[PDB]
């Protein structure tokens, strides 16, 4: 989750997460260092008497200033464009969830091998126990088993919704009579928070996503213990 | 002749700053506002469970 | 049939200070009238439709 | 002296760095001395007093460059009147607090705040830099 | 198995004909094999992947049309 | 359709030569980036003597008779599969 | 007597002169940044994983009572 | 007074009633906005559930697009300047013209009508569905907001149906297209995208009526319909639209820049045309950047990143060359010049975290976030915004014969960078740390920006209450103009201020030697 | 061009006889776009023609127009003044410092 | 530009007026219906 | 023909400055005003 | 037959157009003058039914950039950009 | 006293009654829609027919009565109606687009084939195919109209017209019993409704384009032509192109490839 006073991307729970951060890194200092020189060559141009008004010959400033943008455009997309098709890479999930957006909140199928689904609806302000996060808490949180890859496959019996993980890089619409898949990969243990992501009607707010990551052994008995 | 500026100029200025830092900073402090910053440093850790 | 343009044109381009819209005589002061009363008492009635349908019922 | 709204479509008096030499005289219309000055302008200029140059310059021309490019206190009145207002904005903000807001979830409570931070630390909420990075828990404090 | 794998003919984000097409393939085999009067077990992978990879009311509503007459795919 | 383009005022030599340089020419410049790109060899396919293909009815006219006309090794097997 | 000073181009030899004073400036932010910003981060979170363990880390959160699947 | 206001055939008259209507529009844009950060401005819930702060959220956009910007710029300094910076008497239907005029107090009217009846339009200004169907959104809201943008939607098509037009056909005959104004050539270009995108629009919004009242399943998945179709549909106008929105703006930033460097013309004039033309262009085959997560295959996502992209390059020509169009000149600052470059520096921050978004692999985190509220106020709140008070204080004297303050315009930019910049600024962080759109109340982590924002928006609403006592100060001293420099470069002053009524009855001599 | 053929071409156009007074206007308002000072042969020529047009006034303003066109290059004006001595002396042209004109 | 000066001038005081009625034409109707929000809602 | 001028070519009088005051309160302000006075309508319906 | 020609049944401005053309006159500004040398001598003659009218001066072939200025009866003025020459010879129609 | 070519208009309160009739007749559809009135609708569309009768009525008067069209205002209406008719295949591509997306991908509730389970199409060689010839044969009948008028021909010009209008007309009613014999309908799921949508503004078209042409019958009747400048005439047949354009496109696309 999201800490007071934030000015970046949460940290990285995922290995493409942690890629993503790193393109970010090369592109925002990419965009600093653009506007920067925008300001000051503005802040040149504006400080001198020195006057020349008569008409100038762009004939060949053209050239820099059309070249070196291509340049830097290109190295923008080389890293982008690794790294989207690296997420898109064959990889063999050990397990298949599905999520499917309700208004409002999500329910869960993990139908692998036996029928276990369950609803999933925010911890309401005035339930809260002591220490738990406003509008961020679940009753049913998703238990998943961390350093396997998993495949979510997403979609809503209502309206739209989208459904997200910041930490894990994720965010995959809800739509109805359609099936998104995108994959899950946790590299640590814990609690990961997102929230419905497409605006659905008088709830949008309020049907956050909590993933429980843990060991795999604990899964399966957590998985048991649910059906 | 001394136009509006050289007249007042100084004083619009001045009182300019002086006002609107007093009332920000009134604003800011003494009014209940709730900045949420950063617990970091600041909270001592309490048990939950 | 036979081609009376001319004393269409003669009709038009009569130096009267008329717009192009009255100019054929008191038949468009009349269709102009009916036009225009029904726009603005259509529209008073779509405000009154407004009314109506801003509340419960 | 007298400029007038139906000269428009004509060539007019201006002072410009870049346009040195406008396309009228400042002053066409000459008093009797005036004219007689013009006269002893056809002669030799050495001939002309200070008084005289000076004047046949004030028919020519308006300002001279010093005058026209001179810098004023403008700035102090815009930035000063720009905090005046942008204070008076705090004004429209208070009010908010006092009228409009009620009050903020009891989650923002002190008790809260400090469990909820424990917890955070206890979940390991952004481990490498961005929350529990920044605690201790061999020491069990905030980093120093 | 574990879950259904990675199957080349849907190699993209949208994943809806995957669970359509394995539901058709385990309820014609079902037929072919019941038809011709035989093993049914032999239709268990198709079973799997769908169930797997399909929405719970995605089956459901199927099912319910089949046995009403109004399932659209063929079977 | 209009594009997004815009002038016509009146059609001449220097609107087409505009067409020319900022249209054109830009499109073929950034198709032979994307070309000089996707470039590189490709790990040809394993050989399979499909009847369909590497078809003999009768010699071709050249060579030994046995190799197409623009006949790469790398690529192209012959009947009885690649070369070396 | 004054000596003859430049009086040519004086508005041209201010850009130039500047231009490159300016993409010096930028080299040693770009310098700066991936020193400061870029390795920092890729730092962080090598030094995070090197010797990490992520069940003693599960253990830890488990004991502090977080999961609602581990107790 | 009839005659002439309501039965207007003149250019001149009808761009004041887009001035006077843009301006009524703004205040209310201006008042959604407020109550917007009103209920963002502390946690928790001021206003009510998601439903009446998305009617808001809603009709803020609609009415600051379709309402305050178009018709500030295109009906109003569009119609007001394009026929005196060409020479010409009026538009090429100086009838037609007026009624694409008043089109819009009905599309406003109806607007006004949709979140008035049950619950009002909470989906957004890209009204999707099934959210906007008939079983979401039951009743007559979503149908209001339909048919509203259906009048606005005619309104700009036959306007720039006039434009075209009166541009190609109504020049001086010496007169080349290469020899016109570049805000002349931004309003041509402009209309050339309204032309092609409406329809579209309106193709797709007349789907979902019938969706919504005649049992069609265009979009409906139970009919073999599809969601996604109506979001290529919508895109496909969308993304033009901004480059719309934007445009007219990049016109006048020409031609004030130029002004107030006291330059006869612009650096490179025909750069300047081939960037909007270009960027005209790449406007209509970018749109699916708006559905990186829709779930699109990769090498789709692939081109959609590198297509857009590929905008930076005509768009960087243009800033480089309002800068070189600075560069030695006798600087003027005057209030508009303020405003143009403050439009320079803020265009290209906002312009620059588009490139970020257009990173499909980075957008998957940052779509349906603040970062992409913050990447387009930028352009629109900053950006369109600066561009049209630029316009504003420096026509201001043409159109209405007498000077506004200096000193009380210079104060009014200045209060509004700060408002402006202390709104937005923070919401990139919102976004990075992944605060989602559309949210009436948010967890309490994303307090501090949200206040800091809210205070913000506060500080612009001191600033659009300071303008209109600006313009009444204007009208109420009365200074009359005698003087206007550059008028050898800048035809539209020629005439005198405000120019007689009929101008060019005698047109223009021009050579071609 | 080299600088030399700039500088002659100037010194021709201020040069002429009968050179009218529309001429000397459009020739110093074009000549301060460029980006530079003018030789002080060139100011020269167009004293000299301030003076055949018996216009003392302008000679005063293209002085003080050589001094702006310097901006922050304070050594440049002194340096032309300098080199421009025994033609204001021979002429009888007053400087703007002389005149009490350069106050704000 | 040049102007000639104000046909109708408009004092410090006579612009205090405009100012603060223009403000309050703004402040006034919101600050009613905002103030009284409690009332609308929190009914 | 239709007067021309400053302070001619628009649909209000500017002839005296307070009652130009009243009509551009009157004008700006009920935009302003509308959405607040929605919301309440809105807020009074359920 | 039985079908109007514009000889017969044009009328208004069209028809005033149309019998200028052929008499090889431009009342009405359809075509482009073309220039005379414009000296002093060999000015370009611009004419108007009033006292001034506005030129505009594309000074080099190709210029992107118009010089527009109002041209006043009485001595021949310079365009403020190149110096070509324009006398107006006012009034008529 | 002008001295260019171009027309200044009389000051008109059309574009107010137009504006005007545009807000009755979506006020008007609403209230249909979802308050059972058709009050407002049929109050719109009388407005909106006395507007546009008037309005094009005046431009009669300002061109055949008044002259004002010149050839430089003309050359205006000629880029008008260009531009207008390119917005109208733009319109008709979103229909094109929408029919596409669904046909060539069918969702798993259409039994993931087109045409979808339970529908059967028209045949494309019955009445679909005379239709196509119908609309063709009024394309050439229209050119042999044009040509007669420049040639001068009035009696001709006249039959050759009536020959184009009565075609339209025979599609129309040919479409209207075609719409009424259809085994499916517009509720038929994306297949109904893309085919009645696409097909249906279509036939507006076709009904608005007779319309016109009916419109320059009746000016042919009286006169108002030349054989050089007509270009009400020209307009209309433009459009009517568009219209046979438009159906081909429709026929190939819906009627023939999508059956
Ligand atoms: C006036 C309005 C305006 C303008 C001009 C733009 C301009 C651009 N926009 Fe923006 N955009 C919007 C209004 C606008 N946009 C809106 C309203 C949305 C959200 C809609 C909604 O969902 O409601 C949006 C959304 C939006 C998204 C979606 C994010 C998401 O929802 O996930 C994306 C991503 O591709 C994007 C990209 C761009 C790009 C690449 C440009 C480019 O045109 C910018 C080009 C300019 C520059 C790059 C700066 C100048 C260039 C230089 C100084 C040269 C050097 C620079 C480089 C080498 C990079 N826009
Ligand atoms: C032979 C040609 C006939 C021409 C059309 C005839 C009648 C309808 C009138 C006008 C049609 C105009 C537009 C098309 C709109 C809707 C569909 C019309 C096509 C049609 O006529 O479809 C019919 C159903 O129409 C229905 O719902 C009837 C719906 C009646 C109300 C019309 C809908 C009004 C909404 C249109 C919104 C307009 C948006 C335009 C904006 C453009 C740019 C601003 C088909 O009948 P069916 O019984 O379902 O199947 C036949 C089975 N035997
Ligand atoms: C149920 C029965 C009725 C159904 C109602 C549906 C509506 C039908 C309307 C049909 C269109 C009628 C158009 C009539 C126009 C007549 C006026 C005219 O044609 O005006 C002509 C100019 O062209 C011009 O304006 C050309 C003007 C442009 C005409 C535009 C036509 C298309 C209108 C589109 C409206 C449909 C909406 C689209 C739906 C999405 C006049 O100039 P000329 O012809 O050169 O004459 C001059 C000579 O005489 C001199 O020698
Ligand atoms: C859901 C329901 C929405 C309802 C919206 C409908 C709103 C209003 C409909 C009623 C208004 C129509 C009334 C007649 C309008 C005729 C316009 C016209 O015919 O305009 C002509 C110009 O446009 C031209 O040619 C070519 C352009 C002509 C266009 C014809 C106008 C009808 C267009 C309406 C349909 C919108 C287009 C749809 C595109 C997708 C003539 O220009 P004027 O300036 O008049 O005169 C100039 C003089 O020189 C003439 O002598
Ligand atoms: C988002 C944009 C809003 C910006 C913030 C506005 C801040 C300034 C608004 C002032 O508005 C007035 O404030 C009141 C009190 O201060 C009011 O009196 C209310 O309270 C009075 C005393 O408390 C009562 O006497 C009255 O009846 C009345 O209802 C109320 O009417 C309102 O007009
Ligand atoms: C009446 C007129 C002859 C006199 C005239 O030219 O004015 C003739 C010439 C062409 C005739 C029309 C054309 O022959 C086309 C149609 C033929 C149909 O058989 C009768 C109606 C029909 C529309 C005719 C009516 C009328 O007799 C017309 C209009
Ligand atoms: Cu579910 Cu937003
Ligand atoms: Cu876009
Ligand atoms: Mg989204
Ligand atoms: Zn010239």
């Amino acid at each position: 989750m999201a800490y007071p006073m934030q000015l970046g991307f949460q940290d990285a729970t995922s290995p493409i997460m942690e890629e993503l951060l790193h393109f970010h890194d090369h592109t925002l200092m990419i965009v600093f260092l653009i506007s920067s020189l925008v300001l000051y060559i503005i802040s040149l141009m504006l400080t001198t008497k020195l006057t020349h008004t008569s008409t100038m010959d762009a004939q060949e400033v053209e050239t820099i200033w059309t070249i070196l943008p291509a340049i830097i455009l290109i190295l923008i997309a080389l890293p982008s464009l690794r790294i989207l098709y690296m997420m898109d890479e064959i990889n063999n999930p050990s397990l298949t969830v599905k999520t499917m957006g309700h208004q409002w909140y999500w329910s869960y199928e993990y139908t692998d091998y036996e029928d276990l689904s369950f609803d999933s609806y925010m911890i309401p302000t005035s339930e809260l126990k002591p220490g738990e996060l406003r509008l961020l808490e679940v009753d049913n949180r998703v238990v998943l088993p961390m350093e396997m890859t998993i495949r979510m496959l997403v979609s809503s019996e209502d309206v739209l919704h989208s459904w997200a993980v910041p930490s894990l890089g994720l965010k995959t619409d809800a739509i109805p009579g359609r099936l998104n898949q995108t994959t899950l990969m946790s590299s640590r243990p814990g609690l990961y928070y997102g929230q419905c992501s497409e605006i659905c009607g008088s709830n949008h707010s309020f049907m956050p996503i909590v993933l429980e990551l843990v060991p795999l052994k604990y899964f399966e008995k957590w998985s048991a213990s649910m059906l | 002749a001394p136009d509006f500026h050289d007249k007042y100029g100084n004083a619009v200025l001045a009182s300019g700053a002086t006002f609107c830092v007093a009332v920000w900073v009134y604003m800011a402090t003494q009014i209940g506002i709730e900045w949420n910053p950063s617990p970091v440093g600041r909270v001592t850790p309490k048990e939950w469970r | 049939f036979e081609n009376r343009v001319a004393e269409k044109q003669k009709l038009f381009q009569e130096d009267n200070g008329l717009p192009v819209h009255l100019k054929g005589g008191a038949t468009d002061n009349i269709l102009y009238r009916v036009t225009m009363t029904l726009c603005l008492g259509g529209t008073l009635y779509s405000l009154y439709c407004l009314g109506w349908a801003s509340f419960p019922h | 002296s007298v400029v007038k709204s139906e000269d428009y479509a004509l060539p007019s008096y201006v002072d410009r760095r870049d346009y040195p030499l406008p396309d009228v005289a400042h002053v066409k219309n000459l008093s009797a001395s005036q004219k007689a000055l013009k006269e002893k302008e056809k002669a030799s200029w050495s001939s002309l007093s200070i008084d005289e140059k000076v004047e046949l310059y004030r028919l020519k021309f308006k300002e001279s460059f010093a005058e026209m490019n001179r810098s004023t206190n403008e700035w102090k009145t815009v930035v000063g009147a720009a905090m005046f207002f942008i204070g008076f904005t705090a004004l429209l903000l208070i009010w908010e607090k006092h009228y409009v807001y009620g009050p903020i979830p009891h989650t923002f409570e002190e008790e809260w705040v400090a469990k909820q931070t424990k917890r955070m630390l206890d979940m390991k909420v952004a481990p490498i830099q961005g929350f529990s990075a920044k605690w201790d828990y061999d020491k069990n404090e905030w980093k120093k | 198995y574990q879950t259904a794998p990675f199957d080349s003919r849907f190699p993209n984000q949208n994943q809806t004909r995957n669970c359509w097409q394995n539901y058709l393939d385990f309820h014609r085999c079902e037929k072919a094999m019941t038809a011709k009067g035989g093993d049914v077990s032999v239709c268990e992978w198709y079973r799997r992947v769908y169930k797997s990879l399909c929405p719970i009311s995605w089956v459901s509503t199927w099912d319910d049309r089949r046995a009403e007459g109004t399932f659209p795919g063929k079977i | 359709a209009s594009a997004a383009k815009g002038d016509h005022g009146g059609t001449g030599a220097r609107t087409w030569r505009f067409l020319t340089f900022g249209l054109a020419l830009p499109s073929v410049a950034l198709c032979t980036l994307n070309s000089w790109l996707h470039s590189g060899h490709r790990e040809r396919p394993a050989f399979i003597p499909y009847h369909h293909l590497r078809i003999r009815t009768k010699p071709f006219s050249w060579g030994d008779g046995n190799h197409t006309f623009f006949h790469n090794p790398r690529v192209n097997p012959l009947p009885t599969g690649y070369e070396k | 007597a004054l000596a003859k000073p430049q009086m040519r181009g004086l508005l041209a030899r201010r850009l130039r002169f500047h231009i490159v004073g300016a993409f010096m400036v930028s080299l040693g932010f770009a310098t700066f940044y991936k020193f400061a910003v870029a390795e920092k981060r890729k730092k962080a979170y090598a030094d995070f994983y090197r010797n990490y363990d992520s069940m003693k880390d599960f253990e830890e959160m488990r004991k502090a009572g977080i999961f609602q699947s581990a107790k | 007074f009839i005659n002439r206001w309501l039965f207007s055939t003149n250019h001149k008259d009808i761009g004041t009633l887009y001035l006077l209507f843009g301006a009524w529009a703004g205040m209310v844009g201006t008042a959604l906005s407020l109550l917007i950060r009103a209920e963002l401005g502390q946690p928790g819930t001021l206003l009510g559930d998601d439903q009446i702060y998305n009617v808001v959220v809603t009709a803020h956009a609609f009415v600051m697009i379709f309402f305050m910007v178009m018709p500030i710029m295109i009906g109003g300094f569009g119609n007001w300047l394009v026929p005196l910076m060409i020479g010409a008497p009026d538009m090429a239907f100086p009838r037609m013209n007026n009624m694409s005029f008043w089109l819009l107090p009905p599309s406003f009217l109806l607007l006004l009508a949709s979140s008035m009846v049950e619950a009002g339009a909470g989906t957004g200004w890209t009204v999707y569905p099934p959210l906007a169907g008939n079983l979401a959104h039951a009743g007559a809201s979503v149908d209001l907001t339909i048919f509203s943008l259906h009048l606005a939607g005619v309104s700009s098509i036959l306007g720039a149906i006039n434009f075209i037009t009166t541009i190609i056909n109504m020049k001086p005959p010496a007169m080349s297209q290469y020899q016109t104004p570049l805000f002349v050539w931004s309003v041509m270009i402009t209309a050339v995208l309204l032309l092609l995108s409406l329809p579209v629009l309106a193709a797709g919004i007349t789907m979902l009526l019938t969706d919504r009242n005649l049992n069609t399943t265009f979009f409906d998945p139970a009919g073999g319909g599809d969601p996604i179709l109506y979001q290529h549909l919508f895109w496909f106008f969308g993304h033009p639209e901004v480059y719309i929105l934007i445009l007219p703006g990049f016109g006048m930033i020409s031609h004030i820049v130029t002004y107030y460097s006291g330059k006869k013309e612009p650096f490179g004039y025909m750069g300047m045309v081939w960037a909007m033309m270009s960027i005209g262009f790449l406007g209509f085959i970018v749109w699916a950047h708006h559905m990186f997560t829709v779930g699109m295959d990769v090498d789709t996502r692939a081109y959609f990143t590198s297509a857009t992209m590929i905008i930076a390059i005509p768009t960087g020509v243009k800033v480089f060359s309002w800068l070189a169009t600075l560069h030695g000149g006798n600087i003027k600052w005057s209030p508009a010049m303020m405003w143009a470059l403050g439009f320079i520096f803020l265009f290209t921050v906002g312009g620059l975290t588009g490139i970020v978004l257009a990173n499909s692999s980075l957008d998957i985190v940052l779509h349906d976030t603040y970062y992409v509220v913050a990447h387009f106020h930028y352009v629109l709140s900053m950006g369109a915004v600066f561009a049209i008070m630029g316009g504003f204080v420096h026509w201001f004297p043409l159109f209405s014969g007498y000077t506004l303050n200096d000193t009380w315009a210079k104060i009014h930019f200045a209060i509004m960078f700060v408002g402006v910049n202390m709104t937005f600024f923070p919401q990139h962080f919102l976004g990075l740390s992944g605060m989602p759109r559309r949210y009436s109340d948010y967890p309490d982590a994303y307090t501090m920006w949200n206040t800091i924002s809210s205070m913000g928006s506060f500080i612009s609403l001191t600033a659009v209450m300071l303008m209109v006592f600006i313009i009444w100060e204007a009208f109420a001293s009365k200074r009359e103009v005698l003087t206007v420099d550059l008028t050898t470069t800048n035809l539209e002053w020629l005439n005198g201020c405000p120019p007689p009524y009929h101008t060019f009855e005698e047109p223009t001599y021009v050579n071609l030697k | 061009e080299t600088d030399e053929e700039f500088d002659a071409r100037w010194v021709t156009y201020f040069n002429k006889p009968d050179i009218d007074a529309w001429e000397l206007r459009k020739g110093m308002n074009t000549l301060v776009g460029y980006d530079l000072v003018p030789e002080p042969k060139i100011i020269d020529a167009a004293l000299r023609a301030c003076r055949r047009l018996n216009d003392f006034a302008s000679a005063v303003r293209i002085l003080e127009v050589v001094k702006d066109k310097a901006g922050p290059h304070k050594e440049i004006y002194p340096y032309v003044i300098q080199e421009l001595r025994p033609t204001l002396n021979e002429l009888g042209i007053s400087t703007p410092e002389e005149l009490g004109l350069d106050k704000v | 530009i040049t102007a000639k000066p104000a046909k109708t001038p408009t004092s410090p005081k006579e612009q205090a007026i405009g100012l603060s009625v223009t403000f309050l034409s703004f402040l006034l109707p919101a600050g009613w219906v905002l103030y009284h929000l409690d009332n609308y809602k929190k009914s | 023909h239709y007067e021309e001028g400053p302070g001619k070519n628009i649909p209000f009088s500017v002839e005296n400055k307070w009652r130009l005051l009243a009509m551009m309160t009157l004008f700006f302000g009920s935009g302003f005003a509308a959405p607040f006075f929605i919301v309440r309508h809105q807020l009074l319906k359920k | 037959g039985g079908v109007p020609t514009d000889e017969e049944q044009a009328t208004g401005l069209e028809r005033e157009v149309m019998l200028a053309a052929r008499k090889g006159q431009d009342p009405y500004n359809i075509l482009a003058p073309k220039a005379t040398s414009g000296t002093k001598e060999d000015p370009n003659l611009v004419p108007s039914i009033t006292n001034k009218r506005i030129v505009g001066c594309i000074c080099e072939e190709d210029n992107s950039t118009v010089i527009w200025f109002w041209l006043h009866k009485g001595e021949a003025q310079r365009c403020p950009s190149c110096g070509t020459h324009y006398k107006l010879v006012p009034h008529q129609l | 006293h002008q001295t260019h070519a171009y027309h200044m208009v009389n000051p008109s309160p059309w574009p107010l009654t137009g504006a005007l009739s545009a807000l009755l007749m979506t006020s008007g559809l609403t209230m249909w829609f979802h308050f059972n009135s058709m009050t407002l609708l049929m109050i719109g569309l009388t407005t909106n027919m006395l507007t546009m009768y008037q309005w094009w009525r005046d431009v009669i008067r300002e061109s055949t009565f008044q002259g004002h069209h010149t050839p430089a205002v003309q050359k205006g209406l000629r880029y008008g109606m260009i531009l207008f008719i390119i917005s109208e295949v733009l319109f008709f591509t979103g229909f094109f687009w929408a029919f596409y997306h669904s046909s060539l991908a069918p969702t798993p509730e259409l039994g993931g084939c087109w045409p979808p389970t339970g529908i059967h199409p028209l045949n494309p060689l019955e009445v679909p195919l005379l239709n196509t010839s119908v609309l063709l044969a009024s394309g050439v009948s229209i050119t042999w109209a044009h040509h007669s008028l420049m040639e001068g021909d009035r009696k001709h010009m006249l039959q050759a017209l009536f020959i184009t209008i009565t075609l339209g007309v025979y599609f129309t009613l040919l479409q209207a019993s075609e719409y009424y014999e259809a085994p499916f309908t517009i509720s038929d799921g994306v297949y109904g409704s893309t085919f009645f949508v696409a097909t249906g503004f279509h036939g507006l078209h076709v009904i608005i384009g007779s319309t016109f042409l009916i419109v320059c019958f009746f000016r042919q009747l009286k006169f108002h032509f030349t054989s050089n400048h007509h270009f009400g005439f020209e307009a209309a047949a433009w459009y009517w192109h568009f219209v046979d354009v438009v159906w081909l496109f429709l026929y190939v696309s819906i009627y023939w490839w999508g059956s």
